[PDB]
């Protein structure tokens, strides 16, 4: 069930296919958590020039993540009068006047911001980009990034990688279970929707939206939201792989613990708040805040759940009413009347209500009848009892507000304005988000049914099948940082053991000697070919294979292949080669950016011979 | 275009003023030099197969 | 104008050359040798398959000891091959897998190739370490180089798609003689027995003989139809013969300055690729895009012998200095030597 790190010969092919793609800069690789880490490997361990500018920049990412002021003025002073600066100082390429003074200015007057030495930063990532970036490349660092990357862009995921548990959900389409990923041993939330229901309540486009607003939401590492890694799904279930979240939603803890106090609410609408500014700051707006939409995990803390009815508002913003109805803002209910995010911050307000009282302000005497509800939030201002403060008034008289033009949230500050209500005038923000605030109620280990929701004759086209064939994902973010902190360095070592123990042995049988090297070959690797696998080097006239033991034997002119076609075999992408004589030949690679570039190689290959030979009398086919 | 047909022109006239023997002359040396070498030659009169590197030598 | 005049004094000196050729025509090649046997039936068997290549053969060229032979072939190879034993001595990959020709230095010490790339790179098959290396790559042609042939080991001549000939030093890397005339790709060339001159065939339809010293055009040879593919002095060094793709081989005197046969049969439709003269002159072998050779009596024109063992085309060919043998390669892969 492990992770097999291809061979580095794989970097024939993968060079060639993410520099086609413009993926080979400094800026993206170095951006990628696994790039990242094998250029500082690089860098402090293989180009002296180069070290320090990595040892410099990654303080300053330390000191960037120090909590306290003191911390901050404490550590400036170290990282300032430390023995990188001065190598940095006195070195060919040292920091410049500038930013030496810039952060020399803030630093004598003790102003400490977390972004002092970002003028540092910049510097660093200017003298990295060049020449020390182009000897990266040239390195095998960045062959072994080709090596991950192959990995990573042949991800197809069944149910079979994963270890599925208990259930920690039920819905109207579906169950979430506990699971642990095989890869890496990732503990995950797995969603598994149930196609045959999907159809026949007909809510295909509510599972495809949810895959299209996480993707949208899943960047950043929120710890507010129930982001993805994952999406897959196989012929009768759609499955998103999620942050794990087993304990319960607020609606049975609500339910269970009867209604929370005013300090009790503060933490779970901090909480709420910072997750909905996330979305909004990707231009997603959510529509649906509810208590049964806000998981807990093991220590209590939450997150928002189930971005189905979310909505990208950054090219068109909505009109639709949509929403639950205790929840809605003036501007929802009313279609025509577009809106943006501050339907969310009107959501908040009726669902912090609601934790309080029980019920949404807008369903007196449980009223059962939607209109009620509508009217109410349209017409009425809600009474709010005596029994508030003055702070948590102010709020939601702020939140509730039915003009977006002088609502919380609204006046063109977004979150930073409800952040600023008196009724969180005690929150340190940062340690908000930093989860460091303590949980009103830790669920209890193991309970049963506590995120459930209130409540054979049909078949699946290939029609049916077809919604569902852009379904399949893989954030990148999110595999990178699940391999980074539990595989990549022992994978790492294990590979550089297996490749040193393949070199050694191969200096004793004396087949030292590339093939592939002081020649015009344009790429090569492995295919298997019809089912034998070979390894195939491709040139400008002519495609070669061989076995082991010995140099190719073997080969196909381009000016024998008459077209190179995508053909299914069982299940599986082919290549279709047509020569000369009526005759076939199949090729099968094991990964697939190696079929996207073979086809791509072999198709400009041979036009290219073609044409060339064409133009060279002793050469060329003749009457 | 007026430097290429003066080139034409220089070379035509080295081409044409040259020594010219008859046809006549120039085959019967081409002849009499086959004539010469027609027994030094394997390919028309074949060795033994004991002189041949490719059979027995 | 001025333009006039040297077009119509050029065609005036156009005319002047074809009476003066004329006047020499005072009889045949092929009346002057009405009264020599036929030389009879030339047939020869296979003696050797020189198996290795992976794909098309395109050159070969005989080493001075009639022992060992370079071949370039489509798989981005030059083999030298032991003729005797079969064996390979070398086998070199190319930097350039559109290789077209090679060539074997009369000392032995060197060989050169060339093709698409417009190089003629020159490999030291002795070096003082005992591995076979590039020791020059000739750059300076415009154009695919056709062919090359070894003065000695600092000289060598070549031929190229930018309608050029030249001669090279190869240690300063440079060309010490430029080749120009021919209007059309030089496909071939030969050297004079004595190096004092050699003559070129091009897709232009002439040959051209051509002073190495001086570095002039001393003649031009019309008559064909089509391109001329192949180009062999006579033993002599007083003719040579051509092949074309107008599907004949042509003899030409240098002294009557003039064509003196043709060889063709109405049979044979397809184009030329390869010629050369077995060592007493009398028989011309020529080499098939129909993949025979045939074998041609120089001097009475019949067609003596077929050699009828390839399965594609008849790519090159070369008689060894000894006499012994003649070389084919072909584009399905094989040379065959034939005795
Ligand atoms: F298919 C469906 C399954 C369950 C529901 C639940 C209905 C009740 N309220 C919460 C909904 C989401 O439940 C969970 C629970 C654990 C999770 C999770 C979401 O994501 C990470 O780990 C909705 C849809
Ligand atoms: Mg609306």
């Amino acid at each position: 069930k492990k992770i097999l790190l291809p061979e580095p010969s794989i970097r024939s092919v993968m060079q060639k296919y993410l520099e086609d793609r413009g993926e080979v800069t400094f800026e993206k690789i170095f951006s990628q958590k696994l790039g990242y880490l094998l250029f500082r490997d690089f860098c402090l361990n293989h180009l002296e020039e180069a070290r320090p500018l990595v040892e410099f920049y990654e303080e300053i990412k330390k000191y960037e993540k120090l909590e306290t002021e003191e911390e901050r003025v404490a550590r400036s002073r170290e990282i300032f009068d430390s023995y990188i600066m001065k190598e940095l100082l006195a070195c060919s390429h040292p920091f410049s006047k500038s930013a030496t003074e810039h952060v020399q200015g803030h630093l004598g007057k003790k102003q400490v911001p977390p972004d002092l030495f970002q003028p540092y930063i910049e510097e660093i990532c200017q003298n990295l980009r060049g020449d020390v970036f182009q000897k990266f490349i040239e390195s095998d660092k960045f062959t072994r990034f080709c090596q991950w990357k192959n990995v990573e862009l042949n991800i197809h995921l069944t149910m079979n990688d994963f270890s599925v548990h208990r259930i920690i959900g039920r819905g109207g389409f579906g169950e979430v279970y506990g699971c642990r990923k095989a890869d890496t041993g990732k503990m995950y939330a797995m969603k598994c929707l149930d196609k045959k229901r999907i159809k026949m309540k007909q809510g295909e486009t509510l599972a495809l939206n949810e895959r299209i607003m996480l993707s949208l939401v899943s960047t950043g590492d929120c710890p507010f939201i129930v982001c993805m890694s994952y999406a897959f799904h196989t012929p009768d279930k759609l499955s998103f792989i999620l942050d794990l979240m087993n304990g319960g939603d607020l609606h049975y803890h609500l339910s269970q613990h009867g209604v929370f106090s005013e300090a009790d609410m503060r933490f779970y609408a901090a909480e709420i708040i910072l997750g909905l500014e996330h979305m909004h700051n990707r231009f997603v707006v959510y529509r649906d805040l509810k208590p049964a939409n806000i998981l807990l995990d093991e220590h209590g803390h939450v997150r928002i759940s189930d971005l189905g009815l979310a909505c990208d508002f950054s090219k068109k913003k909505p009109h639709a009413s949509v929403g639950t109805h205790g929840y809605m803002a003036p501007e929802v209910l009313q279609k025509g009347v577009a809106y943006d995010s501050s339907a969310d911050w009107f959501s908040l307000g009726c669902m912090l209500f609601k934790l309080l009282r029980g019920h949404s302000p807008f369903r007196q005497h449980k009223t059962k009848d939607k209109h009620e509800i509508d009217r109410m939030t349209l017409t009425m201002a809600v009474e709010l009892p005596d029994s508030f403060s003055p702070e948590l008034r102010s709020l939601l008289e702020g939140l509730l507000q039915r003009d977006v033009n002088r609502r919380l949230g609204c006046l063109g500050r977004g979150a930073q304005e409800v952040k600023e209500s008196p009724f969180f005038r005690s929150l340190d923000w940062q340690m908000v988000f930093l989860q460091k605030y303590p949980p009103p109620l830790i669920p209890p280990r193991g309970e049963v049914n506590a995120a459930d929701a209130f409540d054979k004759g049909i078949k699946l086209l290939d029609s049916d099948q077809e919604l569902y064939r852009n379904f399949p994902l893989t954030i990148s973010e999110r595999w990178q940082q699940e391999v980074a902190e539990t595989v990549f360095d022992t994978i790492n070592a294990e590979t550089d053991r297996l490749e040193a123990r393949k070199k050694a042995k191969n200096k004793q049988l004396g087949h030292e000697e590339d093939y592939a090297l002081g020649k015009d070959c344009i790429m090569h690797g492995y295919m298997s070919k019809m089912w034998q696998r070979r390894y195939f080097y491709l040139f400008p006239n002519r495609l070669e294979w061989r076995g082991e033991g010995e140099a190719p034997q073997s080969l196909l002119t381009m000016e024998e292949i008459q077209s190179v076609e995508e053909t299914q075999i069982k299940e599986r992408k082919c290549l279709l080669l047509k020569i000369r004589g009526g005759k076939q030949f199949i090729l099968q690679c094991d990964s697939d950016p190696e079929l996207v570039q073979w086809k791509k190689e072999l198709r400009d290959a041979y036009r290219e011979a073609q044409q060339l030979v064409q133009r060279v009398p002793k050469m060329k086919n003749k009457p | 275009s007026i430097a290429q047909a003066r080139k034409l022109v220089e070379q035509l006239k080295m081409e044409a003023n040259i020594d010219r023997i008859k046809v006549s002359k120039a085959a019967a040396d081409l002849m009499a030099y086959c004539e010469a070498h027609a027994k030094e030659d394997p390919l028309l009169t074949p060795v033994p197969a004991s002189e041949n590197p490719f059979r027995e030598k | 104008s001025e333009l006039d005049q040297l077009r119509q004094e050029a065609e005036q000196l156009k005319n002047q050359i074809r009476d003066a050729r004329k006047a020499c025509a005072d009889a045949t090649l092929s009346q002057i040798t009405n009264n020599i046997d036929p030389v009879g039936r030339i047939q020869m068997r296979t003696r050797r398959t020189l198996r290795g290549h992976l794909a098309k053969i395109y050159a070969m060229h005989w080493g001075t000891d009639s022992r060992l032979l370079v071949s370039a072939s489509q798989d981005g190879k030059l083999i030298i091959w032991d003729s005797y034993t079969t064996n390979k001595v070398h086998a070199i990959p190319l930097r350039s897998s559109w290789v077209m020709t090679c060539a074997y230095a009369p000392s032995g010490n060197y060989v050169a190739c060339g093709g698409l790339d417009n190089i003629c790179s020159i490999y030291n098959l002795k070096t003082r370490e005992g591995n076979v290396r590039v020791s020059r790559e000739l750059a300076g042609h415009t154009g695919y180089l056709s062919c090359c042939r070894f003065l000695d080991d600092n000289q060598i001549v070549t031929s190229s798609g930018d309608t050029t000939c030249a001669l090279w030093d190869i240690e300063t890397g440079q060309q010490t003689t430029t080749f120009t005339g021919h209007t059309g790709d030089v496909m071939s060339l030969s050297l004079a027995p004595d190096t004092r001159l050699f003559v070129s065939g091009a897709c232009d339809a002439s040959a051209k003989l051509w002073d190495v010293r001086e570095g002039m055009c001393r003649q031009t040879f019309t008559g064909h139809e089509s391109d001329i593919n192949a180009i062999c002095f006579f033993p002599n060094g007083n003719a040579f013969a051509t092949g074309s793709d107008d599907a004949t081989c042509r003899l030409f005197d240098l002294r009557a300055d003039q064509e003196l046969m043709t060889y063709s049969h109405d049979n044979i439709i397809c184009g030329i690729t390869s010629v050369s003269f077995s060592k007493s002159g009398r028989l011309l072998l020529a080499g098939y895009d129909d993949f025979n050779c045939n074998v041609w009596d120089a001097l009475k024109a019949d067609r003596a012998g077929v050699l009828a063992g390839h399965d594609n085309r008849v790519s090159c060919l070369g008689v060894t200095d000894d006499g012994m043998a003649v070389a084919t390669g072909s584009w399905d892969s094989f040379l065959k030597i034939w005795n």
